């Protein structure tokens, strides 16, 4: 129900 | 599982507030702190890896507020400071297993919302 993640941008997805 | 969070109220503008996720019945949980402003959509602000309490802050979050737990009493913390009406919402906790892409992907558990009201 979250309309905003925090995202990583160091991830594994390139 | 259960989350309840504490420590909503009114606050000054540009004041300190801290709020408290009580937690139970958990692997790899992340426990995250998100907002609801009325008739808007879920924000996340911080997030918190209870296993070795690694972190990680939306924008606005960064340096005024700090997520910490203490595994010990089962509970996160929300430090909130220079708090700002645009702040006002219904805060949640949230429980998520750890994904590396980042914090509100895939949120499994919810607390009951404590309010937090920012004026001067």
């Amino acid at each position: 129900e979250v309309e905003t993640p925090i995202r990583n941008e160091w991830g594994c997805r390139c | 599982v259960q989350l309840q969070e504490s420590g909503g109220g009114l606050v000054q503008t540009g004041g300190s507030l801290r709020l408290s996720c009580a937690f139970s019945g958990f692997d790899d949980y992340v426990i995250g702190w998100f907002r609801q402003a009325p008739g808007k959509g879920r924000q996340g602000v911080s997030c918190i890896r209870l296993s070795g309490g690694g972190t990680i802050y939306a924008d606005s979050a960064k340096g005024r507020f700090t997520v910490s737990a203490d595994n010990a009493k089962k509970t996160v913390y929300l430090q909130m400071t220079r708090l700002k009406p645009e702040d006002t919402a219904v805060y949640y906790c949230g429980a998520e297993r750890y994904n590396v892409e980042g914090c509100g992907y895939d949120v499994a558990y919810w607390g009951k919302g404590t309010q937090v009201t920012v004026s001067s």
